[PDB]
């Protein structure tokens, strides 16, 4: 609002505190968001690793492991969808966790759900040969286990070329992920609007404090001062507001998306 | 009974309340950019053609004020509305019934719960089974017998080095492998794990 | 120290790991022993021992009693304006 101007400051220290009262709102949306990735990914008690040789019954999950040969040891699914997608008081604060770390959470779950079932999701892990677990989940879903035995190599074959075929189709094609792209604008036209509205002169003679102090007499420019103070708090207020929405609705989703993890990944559902 | 900090969440939620009272009632001693913040004073010292201007902003800054603390409020009464619906459901569907939905209540295998009353919620206690104390073995997924193949019933084949019980798939309970708690399908020529075994029957032995 | 958050004056960078109490962000975080900052460790580390033809089978269990504490409603309250 002011922008190191100490007749602005103090013409601004007669309306009490809204400023407080401002901060106070991002701060509680911060800590949201940091409590949203942590309840989402931190699922898990322990770290979880896949065993050296891989022979799941012909079942080929080599491009969903992680790859240590890259130095963010993502898998080539995450590298494609990492790739696909896109100072005036304001700051930006990092995230707790960093990629490396919900990268590990991910690998840890899914060695995890392919060594020992949904066994790991009660108490302790214990291992189970994945055909088997194939066994069990059929027999979940009302067909005994005796198709599935009866019919291994079809059923790897069509889960490989299933997963080749996604992520051809990944790569490929392109606005696949419209709904993180779209969260990603719309943060950032709010932020572009909120910055450019720093121009107007909402009724004043100039919109630059500068040339107000150094054309007039105070007891004359403290009129324009308060114009321009109001309108930029008003301003910064919708801002606020509009703020507060996005972020209920970014944790409803957040909340399916844990709720989703909890049942359809650590479960059959 | 010891421990304090356990119940966070309530008292948020009366601190916010109580905090957004109390910031909106201090908000009447600012003047807003007028001569005074007590209306009296402003009308005892200047004539009202004049001191109606500074009656219109304290107007102004208040109601605004007043604005703010409304939207607030319908927020967090929002977020508040879904919190219930949530305890809602969950007492519906954990209380009055045992719930299939890994983890909704309770970690671990659900078996009951229990509601107590809070001041301005409601406490759950969720009963749930845990597995412990796991052993070793070694798995076969069919039994080849007189070239035919045999799939349990329900459970799953073990063994203890030798012998090739059946048990349950979450309590150790070995038992004997019977024509009764296993079925039949097909040879032994296309499974990927059979062991050669053999399959006892009653009706044999209650023969002679 | 100097970390992608900032800089911090008055504590000790160390080469273990523990688990977090005071997150201070970019994945570090600080705790009291003098006052020492660290990375975060996500947890304890075990390699399941998957094999093609074995299981594990629990032989005894636990019963546990566990709570969760859920807000329902918040006091109600009327403004008048005139007064105010
Ligand atoms: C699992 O599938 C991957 C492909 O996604 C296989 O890796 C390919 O193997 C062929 C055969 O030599 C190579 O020509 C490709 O270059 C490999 N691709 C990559 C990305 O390395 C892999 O062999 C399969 N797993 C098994 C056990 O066969
Ligand atoms: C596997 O378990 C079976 C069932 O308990 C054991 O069979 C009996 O074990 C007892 C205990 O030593 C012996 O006294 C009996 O003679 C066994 N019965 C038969 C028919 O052999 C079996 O010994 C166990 N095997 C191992 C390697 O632990
Ligand atoms: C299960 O894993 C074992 C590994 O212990 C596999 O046994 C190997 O089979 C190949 C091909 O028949 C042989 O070349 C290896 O020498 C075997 N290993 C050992 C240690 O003998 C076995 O094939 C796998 N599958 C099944 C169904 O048992
Ligand atoms: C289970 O028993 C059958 C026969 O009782 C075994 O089948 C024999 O296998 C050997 C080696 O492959 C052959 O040379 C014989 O001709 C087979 N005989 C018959 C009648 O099929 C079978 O190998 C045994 N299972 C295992 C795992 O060894
Ligand atoms: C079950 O069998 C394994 C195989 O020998 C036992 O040994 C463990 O194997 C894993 C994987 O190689 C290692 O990470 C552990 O360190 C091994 N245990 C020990 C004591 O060294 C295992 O102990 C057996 N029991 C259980 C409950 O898994
Ligand atoms: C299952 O676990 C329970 C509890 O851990 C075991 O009961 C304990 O047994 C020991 C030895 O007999 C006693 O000293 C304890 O007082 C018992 N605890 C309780 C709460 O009664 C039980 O023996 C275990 N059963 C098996 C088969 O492992
Ligand atoms: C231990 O940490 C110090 C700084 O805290 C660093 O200079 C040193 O190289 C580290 N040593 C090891 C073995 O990690």
């Amino acid at each position: 609002i002011c922008g190191d101007s100490t007749e602005c400051s103090n013409l601004l220290l007669q309306y009490g505190s809204f400023c407080t009262q401002l901060n106070r709102a991002l701060t509680g949306i911060a800590v949201e968001q940091d409590k949203n990735t942590q309840e989402v990914f931190a699922q898990v008690k322990q770290i979880y690793k896949t065993p050296p040789i891989k022979d799941f019954g012909g079942f080929n999950f080599s491009q969903i492991l992680p790859d240590p040969s890259k130095p963010s040891k993502r898998s080539f699914i995450e590298d494609l969808l990492f790739n696909k997608v896109t100072f005036n008081g304001l700051t930006v604060l990092p995230p707790l966790l960093t990629d490396e770390m919900i990268a590990q959470y991910t690998s840890a779950l899914l060695a995890g759900t392919i060594t020992s079932g949904w066994t790991f999701g009660a108490g302790a892990a214990l291992q189970i040969p994945f055909a088997m677990q194939m066994a069990y989940r059929f027999n979940g879903i009302g067909v005994t286990q005796n198709v599935l035995y009866e019919n291994q190599k079809l059923i790897a074959n069509q889960f490989n070329s299933a997963i080749g075929k996604i992520q051809d189709s990944l790569s490929s094609t392109a606005s696949a992920l419209g709904k993180l792209q779209d969260v990603v604008n719309q943060n950032a036209q709010a932020l572009n609007t909120l910055v450019k509205q720093l121009s107007s002169n909402f009724g004043a003679i100039s919109s630059v404090l500068n040339d107000i102090l150094s054309r007039l007499d105070p007891p004359e420019a403290e009129v324009q001062i308060d114009r321009l103070i109001t309108g930029r708090l008003q301003s910064l207020q919708t801002y606020v507001t509009q703020q507060l929405i996005r972020a209920a609705e970014i944790r409803a989703s957040a909340n399916l998306a844990a709720t989703k993890m909890s049942e359809c990944v650590l479960g059959q559902s | 009974s010891s421990t304090a900090s356990a119940l966070g969440k309530l008292q948020d939620v009366v601190n916010q309340n109580a905090q957004a009272l109390n910031t909106l009632v201090k908000q009447l001693s600012s003047n807003f950019g007028a001569i005074s913040s007590v209306l009296n004073d402003i009308l005892s010292r200047l004539d009202p053609p004049e001191a109606e201007v500074q009656i219109d902003r304290l107007i102004t800054g208040r109601l605004q004020s007043l604005q703010t603390y409304v939207t607030q409020q319908l927020i967090r009464a929002a977020e508040i509305r879904a919190s219930a619906n949530l305890a809602a459901t969950k007492m519906s569907e954990c209380v009055l019934g045992q719930s299939k939905r890994v983890d909704f209540c309770g970690k671990g295998y659900h078996l009951m719960s229990f509601p107590q009353s809070a001041p301005h919620g409601v406490v759950f206690l969720h009963v749930t089974y845990v597995p412990a104390h796991e052993k070793n073995f070694t798995t076969a997924p069919a039994i080849c017998h007189d070239g035919k193949a045999h799939f349990p019933r329900e459970g799953v084949f073990v063994s203890n080095g030798t012998d090739w019980f059946v048990t349950q798939r979450n309590f150790y309970e070995p038992q004997i492998i019977t024509t009764d708690n296993t079925f039949v399908s097909g040879n032994c020529d296309v499974v990927i794990g059979i062991v050669n075994n053999t399959v006892y029957d009653p009706l044999q032995p209650e023969l002679d | 120290f100097q970390t992608r958050a900032g800089c911090l004056i008055g504590a000790e960078h160390v080469n273990n790991s523990y688990e977090c109490d005071i997150p201070i962000g970019a994945g570090i975080c600080a705790s009291y022993q003098s006052i020492i900052a660290y990375t975060m460790s996500l947890g304890a580390e075990n390699s399941v021992a998957y094999s093609n033809n074995s299981i594990a089978i629990p032989t005894n269990f636990t019963i546990s009693v566990t709570t969760e504490i859920l807000p329902v409603s918040m006091t109600k309250t009327s403004v008048d304006c005139t007064m105010y």
